[PDB]
Protein backbone atom coordinates (compact mmCIF):
# COMPACT_ATOMS: atom_id res chain seq x y z
CA UNK A 1 0.00 0.00 0.00
CA UNK A 2 0.97 3.66 -0.36
CA UNK A 3 -0.41 7.13 0.29
CA UNK A 4 -0.02 8.17 -3.35
CA UNK A 5 -2.82 5.84 -4.46
CA UNK A 6 -5.11 8.87 -4.79
CA UNK A 7 -3.86 9.41 -8.34
CA UNK A 8 -4.42 5.71 -9.07
CA UNK A 9 -7.99 5.85 -7.77
CA UNK A 10 -8.57 9.15 -9.57
CA UNK A 11 -7.39 7.65 -12.86
CA UNK A 12 -9.60 4.57 -12.52
CA UNK A 13 -12.49 6.86 -11.56
CA UNK A 14 -12.45 9.04 -14.68
CA UNK A 15 -12.27 6.05 -17.06
CA UNK A 16 -13.98 3.25 -15.14
CA UNK A 17 -17.35 5.02 -15.15
CA UNK A 18 -18.91 7.23 -17.84
CA UNK A 19 -20.28 9.53 -15.16
CA UNK A 20 -19.13 12.13 -12.60
CA UNK A 21 -19.95 15.28 -14.53
CA UNK A 22 -19.53 18.76 -13.04
CA UNK A 23 -20.90 17.92 -9.59
CA UNK A 24 -21.03 21.56 -8.49
CA UNK A 25 -23.66 22.23 -11.18
CA UNK A 26 -25.06 18.75 -11.99
CA UNK A 27 -26.59 15.94 -9.96
CA UNK A 28 -27.91 12.40 -10.19
CA UNK A 29 -31.33 11.15 -9.08
CA UNK A 30 -30.89 8.38 -6.52
CA UNK A 31 -34.63 7.71 -6.28
CA UNK A 32 -37.95 9.15 -7.42
CA UNK A 33 -41.37 8.70 -5.83
CA UNK A 34 -44.22 10.40 -3.97
CA UNK A 35 -43.46 13.65 -5.76
CA UNK A 36 -39.93 13.69 -4.32
CA UNK A 37 -36.58 13.07 -6.02
CA UNK A 38 -33.33 12.22 -4.21
CA UNK A 39 -30.76 14.14 -6.22
CA UNK A 40 -27.07 13.33 -5.71
CA UNK A 41 -24.00 15.54 -5.83
CA UNK A 42 -26.05 18.72 -6.27
CA UNK A 43 -23.58 20.72 -4.20
CA UNK A 44 -23.64 24.54 -4.04
CA UNK A 45 -27.43 24.57 -4.49
CA UNK A 46 -29.35 27.22 -2.56
CA UNK A 47 -32.48 26.64 -0.50
CA UNK A 48 -35.37 27.44 -2.82
CA UNK A 49 -33.18 27.27 -5.92
CA UNK A 50 -34.95 26.29 -9.14
CA UNK A 51 -33.51 23.12 -10.69
CA UNK A 52 -34.33 21.46 -14.01
CA UNK A 53 -34.37 17.74 -14.80
CA UNK A 54 -33.53 15.92 -18.03
CA UNK A 55 -37.02 15.98 -19.57
CA UNK A 56 -37.22 19.75 -18.99
CA UNK A 57 -39.53 19.62 -15.97
CA UNK A 58 -38.42 22.03 -13.25
CA UNK B 1 -8.59 -13.74 23.47
CA UNK B 2 -11.69 -15.87 22.91
CA UNK B 3 -12.70 -14.29 19.58
CA UNK B 4 -14.88 -11.86 21.56
CA UNK B 5 -14.58 -8.12 20.82
CA UNK B 6 -14.45 -5.79 23.84
CA UNK B 7 -18.08 -4.67 23.46
CA UNK B 8 -21.09 -5.72 21.38
CA UNK B 9 -23.13 -3.02 19.63
CA UNK B 10 -26.04 -3.08 17.19
CA UNK B 11 -24.94 0.07 15.35
CA UNK B 12 -24.10 -0.21 11.65
CA UNK B 13 -20.41 0.61 12.08
CA UNK B 14 -20.36 -1.29 15.37
CA UNK B 15 -21.76 -4.48 13.84
CA UNK B 16 -19.17 -4.73 11.06
CA UNK B 17 -16.34 -3.69 13.39
CA UNK B 18 -17.30 -6.40 15.89
CA UNK B 19 -17.64 -9.13 13.26
CA UNK B 20 -14.32 -8.15 11.68
CA UNK B 21 -12.52 -8.15 15.03
CA UNK B 22 -13.95 -11.55 15.95
CA UNK B 23 -13.33 -13.05 12.51
CA UNK B 24 -9.87 -11.48 12.31
CA UNK B 25 -8.91 -12.43 15.87
CA UNK B 26 -10.25 -15.94 15.20
CA UNK B 27 -7.69 -17.53 12.87
CA UNK B 28 -4.40 -15.88 13.88
CA UNK B 29 -4.23 -12.14 13.18
CA UNK B 30 -5.38 -8.85 14.70
CA UNK B 31 -2.59 -6.38 13.94
CA UNK B 32 -2.66 -7.05 10.18
CA UNK B 33 -6.29 -5.92 9.93
CA UNK B 34 -5.55 -3.04 12.30
CA UNK B 35 -2.92 -1.64 9.94
CA UNK B 36 -5.22 -2.14 6.95
CA UNK B 37 -8.15 -0.25 8.47
CA UNK B 38 -5.73 2.41 9.73
CA UNK B 39 -4.53 2.95 6.16
CA UNK B 40 -8.09 3.72 5.05
CA UNK B 41 -8.47 6.22 7.90
CA UNK B 42 -5.31 8.07 6.89
CA UNK B 43 -6.26 7.92 3.21
CA UNK B 44 -9.87 8.90 3.95
CA UNK B 45 -8.63 12.18 5.46
CA UNK B 46 -5.60 12.82 3.23
CA UNK B 47 -7.07 12.06 -0.21
CA UNK B 48 -10.12 14.19 -1.01
CA UNK B 49 -11.21 12.15 -4.04
CA UNK B 50 -11.26 8.98 -1.93
CA UNK B 51 -13.71 10.59 0.51
CA UNK B 52 -16.18 11.46 -2.24
CA UNK B 53 -15.94 7.89 -3.56
CA UNK B 54 -17.06 6.26 -0.32
CA UNK B 55 -19.71 8.91 0.36
CA UNK B 56 -21.02 8.35 -3.17
CA UNK B 57 -24.14 6.19 -3.02
CA UNK B 58 -25.52 6.50 -6.58
CA UNK B 59 -22.54 4.49 -7.87
CA UNK B 60 -23.16 0.96 -9.09
CA UNK B 61 -21.85 -2.13 -7.33
CA UNK B 62 -19.82 -3.27 -10.34
CA UNK B 63 -18.34 0.22 -10.64
CA UNK B 64 -17.36 0.33 -6.96
CA UNK B 65 -15.63 -3.06 -7.21
CA UNK B 66 -13.46 -1.90 -10.12
CA UNK B 67 -12.34 1.22 -8.24
CA UNK B 68 -11.57 -0.74 -5.06
CA UNK B 69 -9.42 -3.20 -7.01
CA UNK B 70 -7.50 -0.31 -8.57
CA UNK B 71 -6.58 0.94 -5.08
CA UNK B 72 -4.83 -2.26 -4.03
CA UNK B 73 -5.32 -6.03 -4.05
CA UNK B 74 -2.28 -6.87 -1.88
CA UNK B 75 -0.99 -5.58 1.49
CA UNK B 76 -4.56 -5.89 2.88
CA UNK B 77 -5.52 -8.76 5.16
CA UNK B 78 -8.08 -11.12 3.57
CA UNK B 79 -10.54 -10.10 6.30
CA UNK B 80 -10.34 -6.51 5.04
CA UNK B 81 -10.81 -7.54 1.41
CA UNK B 82 -13.81 -9.71 2.30
CA UNK B 83 -15.25 -6.86 4.37
CA UNK B 84 -15.10 -4.40 1.46
CA UNK B 85 -16.76 -6.91 -0.88
CA UNK B 86 -19.59 -7.28 1.63
CA UNK B 87 -20.12 -3.52 1.91
CA UNK B 88 -20.39 -3.16 -1.87
CA UNK B 89 -22.99 -5.94 -1.97
CA UNK B 90 -24.97 -4.34 0.88
CA UNK B 91 -24.48 -0.73 -0.32
CA UNK B 92 -22.70 -0.05 3.00
CA UNK B 93 -19.65 1.50 1.33
CA UNK B 94 -20.66 4.91 2.70
CA UNK B 95 -20.24 3.51 6.23
CA UNK B 96 -16.65 2.43 5.48
CA UNK B 97 -14.88 5.20 7.47
CA UNK B 98 -16.96 4.69 10.61
CA UNK B 99 -16.26 0.95 10.49
CA UNK B 100 -12.53 1.62 10.12
CA UNK B 101 -12.44 4.00 13.08
CA UNK B 102 -14.75 1.81 15.17
CA UNK B 103 -12.50 -1.19 14.52
CA UNK B 104 -9.42 0.63 15.80
CA UNK B 105 -11.28 1.45 19.02
CA UNK B 106 -11.66 -2.25 19.85
CA UNK B 107 -7.99 -2.74 18.99
CA UNK B 108 -7.01 0.15 21.25
CA UNK B 109 -9.04 -1.49 24.03
CA UNK B 110 -6.91 -4.63 23.69
CA UNK B 111 -3.80 -2.44 23.94
CA UNK B 112 -2.46 -2.59 27.49
CA UNK B 113 -0.74 0.81 27.44
CA UNK B 114 -2.84 3.57 29.00
CA UNK B 115 -2.47 7.32 29.51
CA UNK B 116 -2.85 8.82 32.99
CA UNK B 117 -3.55 12.55 33.31
CA UNK B 118 -2.87 14.47 36.53
CA UNK B 119 -4.65 17.76 37.21
CA UNK B 120 -3.06 20.16 39.70
CA UNK B 121 -3.47 23.88 40.34
CA UNK B 122 0.06 24.71 41.49
CA UNK B 123 2.88 24.01 39.06
CA UNK B 124 4.47 20.58 39.49
CA UNK B 125 8.16 20.91 40.32
CA UNK B 126 10.61 18.52 38.68
CA UNK B 127 11.30 16.91 42.06
CA UNK B 128 7.59 16.83 42.94
CA UNK B 129 6.69 15.10 39.67
CA UNK B 130 9.23 12.36 40.43
CA UNK B 131 7.36 11.57 43.65
CA UNK B 132 4.10 11.35 41.68
CA UNK B 133 5.59 8.61 39.49
CA UNK B 134 6.57 6.50 42.50
CA UNK B 135 3.06 6.81 43.91
CA UNK B 136 1.34 5.82 40.68
CA UNK B 137 3.93 3.11 40.01
CA UNK B 138 3.72 1.66 43.52
CA UNK B 139 -0.07 1.83 43.24
CA UNK B 140 -0.29 -0.38 40.17
CA UNK B 141 3.22 -1.91 40.11
CA UNK B 142 2.06 -4.39 37.44
CA UNK B 143 1.23 -2.33 34.31
CA UNK B 144 3.23 0.23 32.35
CA UNK B 145 1.63 3.61 31.69
CA UNK B 146 2.35 7.00 30.13
CA UNK B 147 1.80 10.16 32.18
CA UNK B 148 0.37 13.42 30.84
CA UNK B 149 0.10 16.80 32.54
CA UNK B 150 -2.55 19.52 32.33
CA UNK B 151 -2.77 22.36 34.87
CA UNK B 152 -5.81 24.60 34.48
CA UNK B 153 -8.17 23.65 37.35
CA UNK B 154 -10.40 25.64 39.67
CA UNK B 155 -9.33 23.71 42.80
CA UNK B 156 -6.30 24.83 44.82
CA UNK B 157 -3.51 22.43 45.76
CA UNK B 158 -5.71 19.51 44.70
CA UNK B 159 -4.86 16.38 42.71
CA UNK B 160 -7.26 14.67 40.30
CA UNK B 161 -6.18 11.73 38.14
CA UNK B 162 -7.78 10.50 34.92
CA UNK B 163 -6.61 7.03 33.82
CA UNK B 164 -8.41 6.04 30.64
CA UNK B 165 -11.84 5.56 32.20
CA UNK B 166 -11.25 5.81 35.98
CA UNK B 167 -11.30 8.94 38.14
CA UNK B 168 -9.86 9.27 41.66
CA UNK B 169 -10.30 12.58 43.48
CA UNK B 170 -7.59 13.62 45.94
CA UNK B 171 -8.33 17.33 45.60
CA UNK B 172 -8.28 19.61 48.63
CA UNK B 173 -11.36 21.37 47.25
CA UNK B 174 -13.37 18.20 47.88
CA UNK B 175 -12.16 18.14 51.48
CA UNK B 176 -13.11 21.79 52.06
CA UNK B 177 -16.68 21.33 50.82
CA UNK B 178 -17.09 18.08 52.77
CA UNK B 179 -16.22 19.72 56.09
CA UNK B 180 -18.23 22.90 55.53
CA UNK B 181 -21.30 20.76 54.81
CA UNK B 182 -20.96 18.39 57.77
CA UNK B 183 -20.26 21.29 60.15
CA UNK B 184 -23.57 22.82 59.02
CA UNK B 185 -25.62 19.64 59.53
CA UNK B 186 -24.40 19.17 63.12
CA UNK B 187 -27.99 19.75 64.29
CA UNK B 188 -26.70 20.95 67.66
CA UNK C 1 -36.45 -9.54 -19.44
CA UNK C 2 -33.94 -7.31 -17.64
CA UNK C 3 -35.82 -7.48 -14.33
CA UNK C 4 -35.84 -9.83 -11.34
CA UNK C 5 -38.13 -10.28 -8.35
CA UNK C 6 -36.18 -8.91 -5.39
CA UNK C 7 -38.95 -9.25 -2.81
CA UNK C 8 -42.67 -10.04 -2.66
CA UNK C 9 -44.89 -8.45 0.00
CA UNK C 10 -48.49 -9.50 -0.53
CA UNK C 11 -49.75 -7.69 -3.61
CA UNK C 12 -46.82 -5.26 -3.78
CA UNK C 13 -43.85 -6.63 -5.72
CA UNK C 14 -40.40 -5.08 -6.14
CA UNK C 15 -38.42 -5.80 -9.30
CA UNK C 16 -34.62 -5.62 -9.48
CA UNK C 17 -33.58 -4.18 -12.84
CA UNK C 18 -30.18 -3.75 -14.47
CA UNK C 19 -29.01 -0.68 -16.35
CA UNK C 20 -31.97 1.43 -17.42
CA UNK C 21 -35.05 1.34 -15.19
CA UNK C 22 -38.71 1.36 -16.24
CA UNK C 23 -40.23 4.84 -16.27
CA UNK C 24 -42.79 5.52 -13.56
CA UNK C 25 -46.37 4.36 -14.31
CA UNK C 26 -45.02 1.84 -16.85
CA UNK C 27 -46.55 -1.64 -17.02
CA UNK C 28 -44.33 -4.63 -16.23
CA UNK C 29 -45.21 -8.24 -17.02
CA UNK C 30 -43.98 -11.19 -14.97
CA UNK C 31 -42.77 -14.31 -16.80
CA UNK C 32 -43.52 -17.85 -15.65
CA UNK C 33 -46.83 -17.14 -13.91
CA UNK C 34 -49.91 -19.29 -14.47
CA UNK C 35 -51.90 -16.28 -15.72
CA UNK C 36 -50.75 -12.96 -17.13
CA UNK C 37 -49.57 -10.88 -14.15
CA UNK C 38 -49.09 -7.19 -14.96
CA UNK C 39 -47.32 -4.83 -12.55
CA UNK C 40 -47.84 -1.06 -12.69
CA UNK C 41 -44.74 0.93 -11.75
CA UNK C 42 -45.52 3.27 -8.85
CA UNK C 43 -42.11 4.69 -7.85
CA UNK C 44 -38.38 4.00 -7.93
CA UNK C 45 -37.16 3.13 -4.44
CA UNK C 46 -33.53 3.47 -5.55
CA UNK C 47 -30.57 1.12 -5.84
CA UNK C 48 -31.88 -0.21 -9.17
CA UNK C 49 -35.15 -1.18 -7.46
CA UNK C 50 -38.72 -0.18 -8.31
CA UNK C 51 -41.99 -0.64 -6.41
CA UNK C 52 -45.03 -1.77 -8.40
CA UNK C 53 -48.65 -2.74 -7.76
CA UNK C 54 -49.92 -6.10 -9.01
CA UNK C 55 -53.02 -6.13 -11.21
CA UNK C 56 -53.64 -9.83 -10.48
CA UNK C 57 -53.08 -12.22 -7.59
CA UNK C 58 -49.38 -12.45 -6.70
CA UNK C 59 -49.71 -16.04 -5.46
CA UNK C 60 -47.03 -18.49 -6.55
CA UNK C 61 -44.33 -15.90 -7.23
CA UNK C 62 -40.63 -16.54 -6.59
CA UNK C 63 -37.73 -14.22 -5.83
CA UNK C 64 -35.50 -13.72 -8.85
CA UNK C 65 -38.32 -14.47 -11.29
CA UNK C 66 -37.69 -12.71 -14.62
CA UNK C 67 -39.79 -9.65 -15.43
CA UNK C 68 -40.17 -7.90 -18.79
CA UNK C 69 -40.51 -4.12 -19.15
CA UNK C 70 -43.27 -3.17 -21.59
CA UNK C 71 -41.79 0.35 -21.72
CA UNK C 72 -45.23 2.00 -21.55
CA UNK C 73 -48.05 2.13 -18.99
CA UNK C 74 -50.93 -0.36 -19.01
CA UNK C 75 -52.27 -0.43 -22.58
CA UNK C 76 -55.90 -1.51 -22.99
CA UNK C 77 -57.62 -2.15 -26.35
CA UNK C 78 -59.86 0.74 -27.38
CA UNK C 79 -62.28 1.13 -30.26
CA UNK C 80 -65.71 -0.07 -31.39
CA UNK C 81 -64.70 -3.69 -30.79
CA UNK C 82 -64.90 -3.13 -27.04
CA UNK C 83 -68.55 -2.12 -27.47
CA UNK C 84 -70.78 -4.84 -26.07
CA UNK C 85 -67.68 -6.63 -24.73
CA UNK C 86 -66.64 -7.07 -21.11
CA UNK C 87 -63.03 -5.95 -20.69
CA UNK C 88 -60.65 -6.49 -17.78
CA UNK C 89 -58.48 -3.85 -16.14
CA UNK C 90 -55.54 -5.16 -18.18
CA UNK C 91 -57.58 -5.34 -21.39
CA UNK C 92 -58.21 -9.09 -21.38
CA UNK C 93 -61.69 -10.35 -22.39
CA UNK C 94 -63.53 -12.14 -19.58
CA UNK C 95 -66.80 -12.71 -21.48
CA UNK C 96 -65.56 -15.84 -23.31
CA UNK C 97 -66.36 -14.07 -26.60
CA UNK C 98 -62.88 -14.40 -28.10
Amino acid sequence: LSTGEASVVLAEKIKGITQQNDITEYGTVISIGDGIARVFGLTKVQAGEMVEFKSGIR
Amino acid sequence: PGDKPPAIEDSIHGKYAGVLFSSASSNKSLNKVAEDMKYFNQLYKESEVFKSFLNNVSLKRNQQRDIISALGKTNFNPATNNLLETLIENKRLDSLPKIAEKYMDYYRILNKQESITIISAQELTAAEKQKVEQGLKKGNANVQFTVVYQVDPAILGGLQMYSGNNFLDCSLLSRVNKLKTEIAKISF
Amino acid sequence: ANGQVSQVIGAVVDVQFEGELPQILNALEVQGTQHRLVLEVAQHLGDSRVRTIAMDSTEGLVRGQPVVDTGLPISVPVGPGTLGRIMNVIGEPIDQRG
